């Protein structure tokens, strides 16, 4: 993550995000909104900073220092270009929608009241049909990446220091390989929790209540889609284990 | 420092993000509780054994039977949950969390943990249970359903006032480190 990013996110909750003098002007239900809302945006930037380890220090770490055999690194790694263009774009969205909000003179004071229509249009159309396809491609190749990434650590001496001087640093003790795999596949089903609690705090405005209903709705489809579109690949499985599955 | 991998499943109701924030912080959050836990790395050191626990929640897979499992490979203790102010999550336990469990976690031990005991004798509780025919789950009931299970153990805590709290994720750690 850039620094300005992570200092904006830096605080607990958007309650203590927020100057104390700009949080005492918003009744109790806006700031219960914001600090859902805001846990939204955290979450999410720290989604894209574990794709962010995983193309630049890991994937990327691996093509330029170690001599793997051609489709190794795909196979540890399967579609994370794709995934880190997806929330790298999400990210941007929820961020300029919360830069455009900020007070005159405040690089912290701001509140959104309009989020519904940002996760109508991510959950819809081309965007949702890419997110489905990826995450259907991502999720079937879980247990294939898994797998590999074993094997490479138990077998490959120079693969087992590689891992052991990248992931060293105490900020990488969340982030092995096979942590960061199973962050992104939670990530989705985090979702409709959060949109659900940010619902409840959004009846203030009937179009904002409708908004993330509809919403909501879109992102349950997105998840039905991808949990029927899961098959686990095996490496080295038989026709015949498939078509009798 | 060895690391080992644990697991919490059991219904939404049962707590078990709360649970694991709680865990986390050494602290029930004062300002926020977040609605969601990403992941964590615990250093615990149980009868002398320096371990690095890994922490993962379950909390929004229960409706995606394929998307669920993603989260068992290589699980080392299982921690399953229900709620003392809910039978109903207890009844859910040996239908489908069990069965979920021993097929995709095979021979790892399980640890049945009865959330919320803060709750057993708090009179709002018992009045909105008595509706439905119902009470908080009995202590002798909790020991019984993880008798049945075949469950490594039976333990109680309280999110709320951190009661227990620790004892089971030291539990855990020493179950995950067993033959
Ligand atoms: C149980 C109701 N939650 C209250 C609350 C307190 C503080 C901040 C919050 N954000 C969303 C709900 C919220
Ligand atoms: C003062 C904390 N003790 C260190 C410790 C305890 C348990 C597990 C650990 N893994 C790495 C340090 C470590
Ligand atoms: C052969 C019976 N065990 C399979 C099983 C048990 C419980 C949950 C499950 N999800 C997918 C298979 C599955």
């Amino acid at each position: 993550s850039m620094e300005m990013d992570e200092k904006d996110f830096a605080a607990d909750s958007w309650s203590l995000a927020v100057d104390s003098s700009f949080l005492q002007q918003h009744k109790k239900e806006v700031m219960k909104q914001q600090d859902v809302i805001y846990e939204l945006i955290q979450t999410e930037l720290h989604h894209v900073r574990t794709l962010k380890i995983m193309t630049r220090l890991f994937r990327t770490g691996m093509l330029e220092e170690l001599h793997l055999e051609p489709g190794v690194v795909q196979g540890l790694f399967p579609c994370v270009d794709e995934l880190s263009d997806i929330h790298t774009r999400f990210l941007s969205q929820l961020l300029e929608r919360r830069r455009q909000a900020l007070c005159p003179g405040s690089t912290r004071n701001f509140v959104i009241h309009r989020l519904g229509d940002l996760l109508i249009s991510q959950f819809s159309g081309p965007s949702a049909e890419q997110m489905c396809k990826t995450y259907s491609e991502f999720c079937s190749r879980h247990s294939k990446a898994l797998k590999l990434y074993k094997e490479l650590y138990a077998r490959d001496k120079r693969f087992q220091q590689f891992i052991r001087k990248v992931t060293r640093p105490a900020v990488l003790k969340r982030h092995g390989v096979q942590e960061c795999i199973l962050l992104v596949t939670q990530r989705i089903t985090k979702y409709p929790l959060l949109i659900s609690r940010i619902l409840q705090h959004s009846h203030g405005i009937e179009e904002e209540r409708q908004d993330l209903t509809t919403a909501l709705g879109l992102v349950k489809e997105l998840l039905s889609n991808v949990d029927e579109g899961i098959y686990q690949l095996e490496k080295g499985a038989r026709l015949q284990e498939i078509y009798n599955r | 420092a060895i690391r080992k991998k644990l697991v919490i499943v059991g219904d939404g109701a049962c707590g078990k993000t709360c649970l694991l924030i709680v865990f986390s912080k050494d602290q029930f959050p004062e300002v926020y509780v977040p609605t969601v836990f990403e992941n964590y790395v615990a250093d615990i050191e149980v009868d002398g054994k320096q371990v690095e626990l890994a922490l993962w929640d379950t909390a929004g897979q229960e409706d995606y039977d394929r998307l669920r499992p993603l989260s068992y490979p290589d699980t080392d203790v299982i921690l399953m949950c229900f709620s003392i102010d809910s039978p109903d999550s207890l009844e859910n336990i040996p239908e489908k969390w069990t069965p979920e469990v021993k097929h995709f976690c095979p021979n790892v031990p399980i640890i049945l943990v009865g959330n919320k005991k803060d709750l057993r004798n708090d009179e709002h509780t018992r009045r909105e249970l008595a509706k439905m025919k119902q009470e908080p789950v009995k202590p002798e009931e909790g020991r019984d359903m993880a008798n049945r299970i075949g469950a490594f153990g039976y333990m109680e805590c309280s999110a709320k006032t951190k009661d227990g709290v620790r004892e089971v994720f030291e539990m855990a750690t020493r179950a995950a480190l067993q033959a």
